[PDB]
C-alpha cells in the first residue's frame, strides 16, 4: 500500500 | 412577525418603528452597532490575508516543481482555485460592503457576489468528495486492473464543477435566490424565508439531499473503506515498522478530514433543519452569521490540511519560500 | 501652522474651520473618514491573531519540553513575554479606541498603553542585541576559558529590562511625554512636537543615539565577527560537506537578520531624523502611521525568524500542535 | 564550531 499511500500525499 | 420584507429582500429586524431601511440603500445600523461591522469586517481582512497567500503559493509552488503535476493533484489545485473565488468573489465585496453598512451593489451585485460565492464553496466541496473517491479507488483498489491516469483526473475535475453549477446557477433563474444575509452585507442563497415565488423550500432539501448527505456519506464510505484496507494490510504484515506508522498517519488523517469536513457544513446544515422545522420562529442576523463564518474559514483551514500537510507540496513550498533553497 | 495643540496632545489637523476636538473626548473623524479607522482595527485584529498564538505558544511549548529550557534561550523567551506586552499592552488597547474613533481611556489610559507599548518593543530590541552578543561570545570565542552558563543569561535578560526602563519611564516624569499619535487611537512617545516643557528634542536624540546607533552598531559588529569566524573555520576544512553547509546556513540567517532589524526601526529613525531636520514642515496622521505600521508588525515576524526557523523550537511546536504525535 | 553554532539554534 506504501506507494499508493505516497502518491494520495496520504503518507 | 420578525423581519421586514421587500421586493428583493429581507431584513431580520421589525420596521413598527419606521427605521428599516432597503439593505441596498442605506446603512443597517439598528441590527447591530457600527463597531460590529467594522468586525465583520476585521475578520474578512484575515481571511485574505491568510487565504490569498495560502491559496495562491498552492498554485504558483505547483508551477516552479515538476513532481507535483499528477493526476492525483489535480483536485487539490482545483480545491485551491475554488478557494480564490470565495476570497475574491466572497470575501473582497463584502470587506467592501461590510464598511458601508450595507451592500452598496445592489441587486446585481447581489447576484453577482452571491454566485461566485456559492460557486467557489461548492467546487470546494465537491473537490474534497471527488478526492476521497480517487483516494479510495487508487488505495483500496476495487475495481480489478485499473490504473488511475490523467483522464480520470480531469473527469474528477469537471464533474466538480458540473455539481457546483447544480446549486449555484438556479438562484439567478428562479429555483430560490440570493439576498443579503446576516447583516446585509453579504449576499447568500435564501434558506430561512419561505419564499413561495422561488419555491425556497424545496430547494432547501434538495441542497440538503444532494449537496449535504450525499457528500457525508461518500466521504464517511470512501475513508471508511480506507482506513479498513489498510489497518488490514497492517495487520497482515507487523514485520514491518514502516507499514504500521503508515497505518496509524493515515487513520490520524482520515480524522482530522472528517472532522473538519463536519465543522465546515454540519452547523449550515443544523440551521437549515432547525428553521425548516421551526417555522414560526424569529432568528436573528447574529443567529444567521454563524454557520457562515464556519464554512467560510473553511478557505484557511481547508488548504491548510489538504495541502500544508501534505508532504510533497510541504517540501516544496518550504523551498520557493526560503528563495531556492533547504 | 498646521495642528491644533491642547494641554496634553497634538491633532494633525487645521482648527481654522472649528471642527478639531480632543482625541480624548470625541471622534476624530475628519482626519481620516470612518472607513480607515475600522481599516486601522481590521489590522490591529490580524497583529492579535497572529501574534498572541505564535508569542504565547512559544511560552507553552518550552514548558513542555526539557531539552528548551537551557541558558542560550532565556533571551529568546524574553522576547516573546516582550512581544506579548505589544500584543496587550499596545494592540488590543488601540483596537478597543480605534472602534470609537478616538483615545476612550483619557490621559492615565494614554499613559499606561504608551508605557507598555513602550516597554514591550524596547525588551524585544534588546534582546535581540543581548542574543547576538551571547551568539558571538560562544561562538567567536572573544573571551579564553569562558563558558557562558546560567547566571549570564538572567544578567543579559535583566540587563534587557533595564535599557526598556530607560526609556519607558522618562516620558511618565518629564522627559518627553505620552501622547495620542497619527489618527489619535495609539498613545506613543512624543518625537515629532518640539515641546520644550518637556525636552522633547534632547529625548528624541538620547533615544537616537543609544536606542537606536548602539543597537545597530553591536549587532552589526557581533554577526560581522561571526559570519567572519564561521567562514574561515569553513576554508580551514573544505573536507567537511557539513561544515560548508553549516557556514552558508549562518549566512543566509545573519543577512535575514540584519535586514529585518533595519525594517523594523530604520523607518522610524528615518522619520524622526528629517522630521528633526525639517522642523518647519507639516506631517500628516498618516505619516505617523508608517514607521508604527512596520515596527510593531515584528510582534509577528520577529517569532518567526528566532524562533519558528529555530530548529530545537519548531520541532517541539509541530510535536506539540499535532497532538503529542509527529 | 558545529556544536556552539547548535546550542545557539542557528544551525
Ligand atoms: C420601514 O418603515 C418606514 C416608515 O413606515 C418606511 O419609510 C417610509 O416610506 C415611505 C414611502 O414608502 C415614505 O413616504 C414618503 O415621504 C416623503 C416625505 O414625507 C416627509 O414626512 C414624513 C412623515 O410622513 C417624514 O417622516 C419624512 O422624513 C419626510 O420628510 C415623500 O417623498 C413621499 O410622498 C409621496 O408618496 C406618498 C405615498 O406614500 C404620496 O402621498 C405623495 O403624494 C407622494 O407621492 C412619501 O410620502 C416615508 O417618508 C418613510 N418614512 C420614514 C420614517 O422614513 C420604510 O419604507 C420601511 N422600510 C422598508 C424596508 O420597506
Ligand atoms: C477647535 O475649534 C473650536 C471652535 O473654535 C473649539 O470649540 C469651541 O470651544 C469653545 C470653548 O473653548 C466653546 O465655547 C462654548 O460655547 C458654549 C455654547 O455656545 C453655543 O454657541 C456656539 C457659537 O459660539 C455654537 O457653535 C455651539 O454649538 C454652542 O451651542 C458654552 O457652553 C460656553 O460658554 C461659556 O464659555 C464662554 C467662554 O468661551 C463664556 O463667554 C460663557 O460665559 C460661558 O462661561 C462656551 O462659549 C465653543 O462652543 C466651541 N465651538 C465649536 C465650534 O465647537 C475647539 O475647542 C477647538 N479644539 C481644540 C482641540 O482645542
Ligand atoms: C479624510 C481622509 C483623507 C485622506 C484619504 C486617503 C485615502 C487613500 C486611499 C484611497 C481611498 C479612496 C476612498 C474612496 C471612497 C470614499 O471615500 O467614499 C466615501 C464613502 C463614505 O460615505 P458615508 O460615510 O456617508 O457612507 C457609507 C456608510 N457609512 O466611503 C465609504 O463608505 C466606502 C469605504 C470603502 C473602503 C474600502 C477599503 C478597502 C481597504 C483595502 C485595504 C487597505 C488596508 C490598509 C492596511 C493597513
Ligand atoms: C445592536 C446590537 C445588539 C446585539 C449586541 C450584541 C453585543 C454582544 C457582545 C458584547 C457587546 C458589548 C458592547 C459594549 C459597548 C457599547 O455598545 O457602547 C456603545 C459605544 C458606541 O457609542 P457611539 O457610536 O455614539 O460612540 C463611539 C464612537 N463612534 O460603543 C463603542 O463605540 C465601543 C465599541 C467597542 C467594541 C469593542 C470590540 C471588541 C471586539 C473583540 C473581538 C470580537 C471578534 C468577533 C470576530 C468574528
Ligand atoms: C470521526 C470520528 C473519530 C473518532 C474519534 C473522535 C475524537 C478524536 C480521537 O479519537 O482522539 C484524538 C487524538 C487526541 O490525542 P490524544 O488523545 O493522544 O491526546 O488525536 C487526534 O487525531 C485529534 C485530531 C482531531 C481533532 C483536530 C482536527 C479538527 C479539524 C481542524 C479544523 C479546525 C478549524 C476550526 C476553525 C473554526
Ligand atoms: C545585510 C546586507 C547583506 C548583503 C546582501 C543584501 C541582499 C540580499 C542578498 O545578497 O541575496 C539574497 C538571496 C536571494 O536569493 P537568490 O539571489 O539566490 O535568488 O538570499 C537571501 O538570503 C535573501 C534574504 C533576505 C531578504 C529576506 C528577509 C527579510 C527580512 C524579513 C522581514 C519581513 C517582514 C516585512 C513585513 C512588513
Ligand atoms: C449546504 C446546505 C445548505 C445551505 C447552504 C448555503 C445556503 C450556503 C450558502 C453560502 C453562500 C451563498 C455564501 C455566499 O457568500 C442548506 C440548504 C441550508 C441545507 C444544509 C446543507
Ligand atoms: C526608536 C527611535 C525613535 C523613536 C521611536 C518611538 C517613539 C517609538 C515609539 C513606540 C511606541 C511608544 C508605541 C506605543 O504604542 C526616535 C526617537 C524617533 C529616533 C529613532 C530611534
Ligand atoms: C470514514 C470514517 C473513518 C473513521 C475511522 C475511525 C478510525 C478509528 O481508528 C482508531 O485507530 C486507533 C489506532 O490508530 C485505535 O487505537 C482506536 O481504537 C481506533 O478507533
Ligand atoms: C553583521 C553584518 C554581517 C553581514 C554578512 C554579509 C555576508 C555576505 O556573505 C556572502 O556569502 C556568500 C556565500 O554564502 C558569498 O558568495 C557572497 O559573495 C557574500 O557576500
Ligand atoms: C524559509 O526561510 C521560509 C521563510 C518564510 C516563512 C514565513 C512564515 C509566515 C508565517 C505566518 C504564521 C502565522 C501563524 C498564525 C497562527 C494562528
Ligand atoms: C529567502 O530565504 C527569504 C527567507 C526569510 C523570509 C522570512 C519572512 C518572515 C515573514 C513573517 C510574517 C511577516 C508579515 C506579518 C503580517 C501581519
Ligand atoms: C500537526 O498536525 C500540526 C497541526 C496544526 C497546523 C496549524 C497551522 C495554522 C497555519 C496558519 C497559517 C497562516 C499562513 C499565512 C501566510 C500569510
Ligand atoms: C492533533 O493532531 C490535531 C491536528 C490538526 C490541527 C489542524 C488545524 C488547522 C487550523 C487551520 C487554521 C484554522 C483557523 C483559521 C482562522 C482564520
Amino acid at each position: 500500500i506504501l506507494e499508493n499511500l505516497k502518491d494520495c500525499g496520504l503518507f | 412577525m420578525c423581519g421586514t420584507e421587500g421586493p428583493n429582500f429581507y431584513v431580520p429586524f421589525s420596521n413598527k418603528t419606521g427605521v428599516v431601511r432597503s439593505p441596498f440603500e442605506a446603512p443597517q445600523y439598528y441590527l447591530a452597532e457600527p463597531w460590529q461591522f467594522s468586525m465583520l469586517a476585521a475578520y474578512m481582512f484575515l481571511l485574505i490575508m491568510l487565504g490569498f497567500p495560502i491559496n495562491f503559493l498552492t498554485l504558483y509552488v505547483t508551477v516552479q516543481h515538476k513532481k507535483l503535476r499528477t493526476p492525483l493533484n489535480y483536485i487539490l489545485l482545483n480545491l485551491a482555485v475554488a478557494d480564490l473565488f470565495m476570497v475574491f468573489g466572497g470575501f473582497t465585496t463584502t470587506l467592501y460592503t461590510s464598511l458601508h453598512g450595507y451592500f452598496v451593489f445592489g441587486p446585481t451585485g447581489c447576484n453577482l457576489q452571491g454566485f461566485f460565492a456559492t460557486l467557489g464553496g461548492e467546487i470546494a466541496l465537491w473537490s474534497l468528495v471527488v478526492l476521497a473517491i480517487e483516494r479510495y479507488v487508487v488505495v483500496c483498489k476495487p475495481m480489478s486492473n485499473f490504473r488511475f491516469g490523467e483522464n480520470h483526473a480531469i473527469m474528477g475535475v469537471a464533474f466538480t464543477w458540473v455539481m457546483a453549477l447544480a446549486c449555484a446557477a438556479p438562484p439567478l433563474v428562479g429555483w430560490s435566490r440570493y439576498i443579503p444575509e446576516g447583516m446585509q452585507c453579504s449576499c447568500g442563497i435564501d434558506y430561512y424565508t419561505p419564499h413561495e415565488e422561488t419555491n425556497n423550500e424545496s430547494f432547501v432539501i434538495y441542497m440538503f439531499v444532494v449537496h449535504f448527505i450525499i457528500p457525508l456519506i461518500v466521504i464517511f464510505f470512501c475513508y471508511g473503506q480506507l482506513v479498513f484496507t489498510v489497518k488490514e494490510a497492517a495487520a497482515q504484515q507487523q514485520e514491518s515498522a514502516t507499514t504500521q506508522k503508515a497505518e496509524k498517519e493515515v487513520t490520524r488523517m482520515v480524522i482530522i478530514m472528517v472532522i473538519a469536513f463536519l465543522i465546515c457544513w454540519l452547523p449550515y446544515a443544523g440551521v437549515a433543519f432547525y428553521i425548516f422545522t421551526h417555522q414560526g420562529s424569529c432568528f436573528g442576523p447574529i443567529f444567521m452569521t454563524i454557520p457562515a463564518f464556519f464554512a467560510k474559514t473553511s478557505a484557511v483551514y481547508n488548504p491548510v490540511i489538504y495541502i500544508m500537510m501534505n508532504k510533497q507540496f510541504r517540501n516544496c513550498m518550504v523551498t520557493t519560500l526560503c528563495c531556492g533553497k533547504n
